[PDB]
């Protein structure tokens, strides 16, 4: 049981995707998969209302995954591969709702959104690998 | 980019409101550079009690208090400024020079 | 040899201390704005 | 940045005790329990299997905390105040964890422009109150 | 405290009112006026040339003390609105607060700053 | 509460780019005037990004206090400096003023780099629980209405002794 | 509810009755408040005698402090302000100014720089530095009809707005990478939850706390400010700044600095080392070609001597901090005695300069032995209290391994022992033709005289009965 790698944190959000230019295939589904189990730690904080974080931290894992299916899903397997792309529009619409039910604090869709959210970003890292 | 850039105008400010202070020439300048700068310090302040520190504020009652302040030192520096122009009647700040 | 070289040094020691301090002490003079400056010199020197 | 040197020893502890929740492990309890006020620990950190990267004697006094609120790691305030199904540590007590990564920072790193815990990591403490 | 976004709305909506007001005035306006157009209402006869009319000495006071006393009403809305939320005692603190600058108007009211 | 979505970086931008020649008119222009209604500009140019983050009494109040009581006072204060327009030209004093373009770059520089290498978007996810609380059911003036009175004690009985010293103080110093 | 306040509440009774009586009575109060306000003081110092031997018990939701050492210095303030008001009394008596917000005035700041004694809260730690310099700016300026007195305004305002600026906003960025936290104890824990602490930042928020500091004590490389305001303002007003400002700020500095930085120690115990090689440099060669009195006293009694009071918080394992304490006791007297003596010339005679203390001995030479004694001592010689002070200060930093700091202070104060004799082979003098027309008219003759002849003494006592004084250093742990 050793240390892990990092992997490009590093950075203040303005020297990574403006002034440190790289991002390869294959490096992206790592991005892809770290927001599945990552965003799978916000259900405590929609439990008690805690409605700043679950905000900032929506804003940043879609920035990230905002760009990362964008590549990543080029680099899945190409003959075959209108799903891995039939899947961005719901992994990434899900969420551009999520951030309409946050905005204006609700309850309800909040969390079953919070569920349909992870439910499908579970399949589109699926397709990845 | 709300967290990353505005401290990115913190400094942005900060430095300014030395500058003005440096090459102020009249006292009423200096005086309004110096409130830019606790301006900056606040903001700089401010953000930061947002991302984080939401269950007991500890930066608004601070960034609170630090305005406060500005006011009482904008206050004393112009009764003093009323005074000297009283004894000169002038306030060119770099012409005062017989304390050395 | 003795009063030229040694009383010299001996008074040289004792000399320049009067010289380099009214040397040191005839820089800036007043004019807030210098203090202001020589004050900001060494906080931006010392980020190092 | 990353990991740096130390040395110390451990004071091989018996079996650790789960409690369904954490790591647990009693080395020392001796004299009496704290409430929900400041108190003065002294820490040793680990990696989960070998590595060392802070320790409370590389530096001066051992620090300083408030054991009671929020201000620590959930797994600490649980292994030290005392948890549910866990007996809180005494005044001069001693006590050896290992943290689950839920209980801990969680799966993202503390980066510095180099991260200075391995993301998703699951670390060993052997706390000695004081 | 829930959306603002009418706040923000109002904002902008009410800060382009003016200026869609002035440019309004100005397409539909007259492009003449090269009169002498140099001096304001009610003047004798080209008066012009003047200064030092200040009479600052009067209303830099009233100006001061002002700027003082202001700064209790911004820590008392914290406290006007925490009175039954928390118990008494905020009551006590905040009387000892008010009283001090009673004391401060009581003082800048006997030695004349409040005058003509 | 929140914020629309991304019309956030949109109003961001445009407050910045305003600031800057806020600062910039405070700093350059000569007449004092002129500079004093800049600096109201900075300072409601500045409420306002204290009220896009949402943070309510900070920035409705400094809004009362400074964009009223302090500049009015500053405008009163310019009636008792006359003499202007001096020189001009691209840096209108000595050397000096190079010489402070110089320092204060050197200032930003470092700052400005400093900065951009702490990763603020992850100093936030190691605390999770300080703004996570809420206290249960409060809103943003009770927050600071009782935070001020439960634990700020010393500090809120201490700040009206120093406002009724500077009072007194202002009162003896600007009459003759 | 609470008691820890009231050596502060007793002064706030002092504060609100000295601004009733000039609201309410007539003229009676000239010579009254003049001893009641000494009857606040006097009881806020039986109320400090009572704490003695005390617990490090934490303040109200834990925001100032009480504990032993702290209470140390809260006292020393005390006795300060006590030493200090019968000096500035007369000397504005004789002046035609109002007297009332004078006392007013130098009993706030004492408030302020009581508070600031403790202030273990991170924002009480800035709201009294400026309850401690609003009320500065206004006595370093309360002469309004001269001229001098408005140049020590501007440049001390403009000066301490900019620092305290640098200071608050090393405190934001402190706020901000301690993950959020304020309470001076509790940073060394939340700066390591949020792992930020080795990183850059921490690094920036240690030199713009440090330069703020410096200024409010004035080493070297920013003493800029205090020569000009020193000769400025009054002369009473010079020595209770002199005085209180150096203790309240050497009260927070330790703590400020040894509290919340832990591990930053090899980054800035170089870093004040670098201000006391040259605080004890700069400070003494100007105080060689200096005629003025004040501005000769501000170079060397301020801009050197706070050189060894440093010389040990950096080289301190809490077997030193007895001998600041006990260094501080020592200069507290021997420069009191200094400036008691020079405020009565001053007004006696009409003049500041030192080409006019010639022939003094013949004409009163009570004054010039109680003078010259302070100065010895201040030049530290061995019979005298300054000689132990030194000694017991390098004995300690010696025995802490630094060595180019020593050495140092040693030189420099050889280097001090020249103006000191200089003025004294100005006193000592019988050639009546050189003697100015100033100390020829001299009717050399309470308050005044009892100060300077009690605050004399234990300028010669204490450095030979350093014992007890010692012995009762030595418990002190913040």
């Amino acid at each position: 049981p050793p240390g892990t790698v990092p992997r490009w944190g590093t950075r203040s959000y303005v020297r990574e995707r403006f002034f440190e230019p790289g991002l390869t295939t294959e490096e992206a589904a790592a991005r892809i998969r770290q927001t599945a189990e990552g965003m799978r730690t916000l259900r405590p904080m929609l439990e008690t209302m805690s409605w700043k974080y679950v905000l900032f931290y929506v804003r940043l894992k879609s920035k990230y995954l905002d760009l990362d299916l964008t590549t990543a899903m080029a680099g899945v397997p190409e003959p075959r591969r209108p799903e891995y792309v039939l899947v961005a529009n719901e992994l990434v619409d899900n969420m551009t709702e999520f951030d309409r039910f946050v905005r204006t604090p609700k309850v309800y869709e909040s969390y079953l959104y919070y569920e349909k959210t992870l439910k499908s970003l579970d399949d589109v890292a699926e397709f990845l690998g | 980019m709300m967290f990353e850039h505005v401290l990115f105008l913190s400094v942005y400010l900060f430095s300014i409101g030395i500058y003005g202070l440096i090459t102020s020439r009249n006292m009423v300048r200096a005086l309004i550079c110096l409130e830019l700068i606790l301006n900056s310090i606040n903001l700089n302040l401010v953000t930061f009690s947002d991302l984080f520190d939401s269950r007991q504020l500890k930066g608004d009652i601070f960034a609170i208090f630090v305005i406060a302040l500005a006011a009482a030192e904008a206050a004393i520096g112009l009764s003093i400024l009323s005074s000297i122009h009283r004894n000169r009647k002038s306030t060119r700040i770099n012409q005062s020079n017989l304390l050395n | 040899f003795d009063k030229g070289v040694i009383d010299g040094i001996t008074n040289g020691v004792g000399l320049a201390s009067f010289c380099i301090g009214e040397e040191i002490k005839y820089v800036g003079g007043g004019r807030i704005s210098s203090y202001l400056f020589f004050f900001l010199c060494y906080v931006s020197v010392f980020l190092f | 940045a990353r990991a740096a040197l130390e040395l110390h020893r451990s004071l091989c502890p018996l079996l650790v005790s789960p409690r369904e929740l954490e790591f647990l492990q009693v080395r020392d309890p001796s004299f009496c329990s704290v409430s929900m006020v400041v108190t003065q620990i002294h820490y040793t950190a680990r990696f989960p299997d070998g590595t060392v990267f802070d320790s409370s004697y590389k530096r001066g006094r051992p620090l300083t905390m408030r054991i009671g609120a929020g201000k620590i790691l959930r797994g600490l305030q649980q292994g030290i105040g005392g948890g549910g199904g866990v007996t809180p540590m005494l005044v001069g007590g001693k006590r050896k964890l290992m943290i689950p990564p839920i209980l801990a920072y969680g799966p993202e790193p503390a980066g510095c422009f180099s991260e200075a815990v391995f993301a998703q990591a699951e670390m060993n403490f052997c706390a000695l109150a004081a | 405290l829930h959306e603002y976004d009418i706040f923000w709305t109002f904002l902008i909506i009410a800060s382009l009112i003016p200026i869609l007001a002035f440019s309004i005035s100005g397409l539909l306006a007259p492009v003449s006026e090269g009169p002498e157009k140099l001096s304001s209402y009610e003047s004798g006869i080209e008066p012009m040339g003047g200064a030092w009319v200040q009479f600052r000495i009067r209303y830099y006071m009233f100006a001061l003390v002002f700027v003082v006393f202001d700064v209790e009403t911004v820590f008392l809305y914290p406290w006007a609105m925490s009175f039954d939320v928390l118990g008494v005692s905020v009551f006590i603190e905040a009387l000892i607060f008010v009283l001090i600058l009673v004391v401060g108007l009581v003082y800048a009211w006997r030695k004349g700053a409040l005058e003509w | 509460m929140d914020l629309p979505g991304p019309i956030h970086e949109i109003l961001m931008l445009f407050g910045e780019f305003i600031l800057l020649l806020g600062g910039l008119g405070v700093v350059l222009l000569t007449n004092p005037i002129y500079s004093a209604f800049s600096l109201g500009l900075v300072l409601v140019c500045i409420s306002l990004f204290y009220f896009l983050l949402n943070s309510y009494f900070v920035a409705v109040a400094q809004l009362l206090i400074y964009v009223g009581a302090i500049n009015v006072l500053i405008i009163f204060a310019v009636m008792f400096v006359n003499g202007s327009e001096w020189s001009k030209d691209k840096n209108y004093w000595t050397i000096g003023d190079g010489f402070t373009s110089l320092v204060c770059i050197t200032f930003v520089f470092s700052l400005m780099t400093t900065i951009p290498d702490t990763s603020w978007y992850g100093i936030l996810w190691t605390t999770r629980s300080n703004q996570i609380v809420e206290q249960g059911l409060i809103n943003n003036v009770q927050q600071i209405g009782i935070h001020l009175a439960t634990d700020f004690y010393l500090p809120f009985e201490l700040i009206s002794i120093i406002l009724l010293v500077s009072l007194i103080g202002a009162i003896t110093m600007a009459r003759q | 509810n609470g008691s820890f306040i009231f050596p502060e509440c007793i002064l706030i009774f002092g504060l609100i009755l000295l601004l009733m009586i000039d609201s309410t009575s007539d003229q009676k109060d000239r010579p009254w408040f003049y001893f009641i306000s000494s009857t606040s003081l006097v009881i806020s110092i039986t109320a400090l005698l009572f704490r003695w031997r005390e617990e490090p018990i934490i303040s109200f939701s834990g925001n100032f402090q009480t504990n032993n050492f702290n209470e140390i210095f809260q006292f020393l303030i005390l006795l300060c302000s006590t030493l200090c008001i019968p000096l500035s009394v007369e000397y504005i008596e004789c002046t035609e100014m109002a007297i009332t917000e004078f006392l007013l005035f130098v009993l706030t700041a004492t408030l302020g720089g009581m508070f600031l004694c403790g202030a273990n809260d991170l924002i009480t730690i800035f709201v009294a530095p400026e309850c401690f310099s609003l009320c500065s700016y206004l006595l370093s300026g309360y002469t309004k009809r001269d001229l001098r007195s408005n140049e020590a305004t501007m440049k001390y305002l403009l000066m301490g707005g900019a620092s305290s600026s640098i200071l608050v906003h090393g405190f934001s960025w402190l706020y901000g990478s301690s993950g959020g936290e304020i309470e001076l104890q509790e940073i060394v824990n939340g700066l390591i939850n949020t792992q930020m602490y080795n990183s850059p930042g921490i690094s920036i928020a240690l030199i713009s706390i440090t330069v703020g500091l410096g200024f409010k004590l004035s080493p070297a490389p920013f003493h800029q400010w205090t020569p000009d305001v020193y000769e400025g303002s009054p002369t009473p007003v010079v020595a209770f700044l002199s005085v209180t400002s150096k203790v309240a700020a050497s009260a927070s500095a330790t703590r400020i600095l040894d509290i919340p930085f832990y591990f930053s120690s090899n980054e800035w115990h170089l870093l004040l080392e670098i201000l006391a090689i040259l605080s004890m440099i700069l400070g003494n060669l100007l105080a060689i070609t200096q005629t003025s009195m004040k501005r000769m006293l501000a170079y060397s009694s301020i801009g050197q001597i706070g050189y060894v009071i440093i010389g040990i918080i950096v080289g301190d394992s809490n077997d030193g901090y007895a001998s600041m304490i006990t260094y501080m006791l020592f200069y507290i007297s021997m420069n009191l005695g200094t400036f008691a003596c020079i405020v009565l010339f001053g007004l006696r005679t009409g003049t500041d300069n030192i080409r006019d203390y010639a022939g003094l001995y013949m004409k009163d030479p009570f004054l010039a032995l109680s003078l010259a004694l302070c100065l010895l001592s201040l030049g530290g010689l061995p019979p005298l209290a300054g000689f132990f002070g030194k000694l017991y200060l390098f004995w300690c930093g010696w025995q802490a391994g630094l060595y180019f700091l020593v050495s140092i202070g040693l030189l420099t104060s050889v280097l001090s022992i020249y103006y000191y004799l200089k003025i004294i082979k100005l006193l000592m003098t019988g050639r009546n033709q050189e003697i100015t027309p100033y100390v020829r008219n001299y009717r050399r003759s309470n308050s005044i005289e009892l100060s300077m002849t009690v605050c004399v003494i234990a300028s010669t006592i204490p450095g030979i009965s350093m014992n007890p004084i010692l012995a009762i250093a030595q418990d002190t742990l913040f």
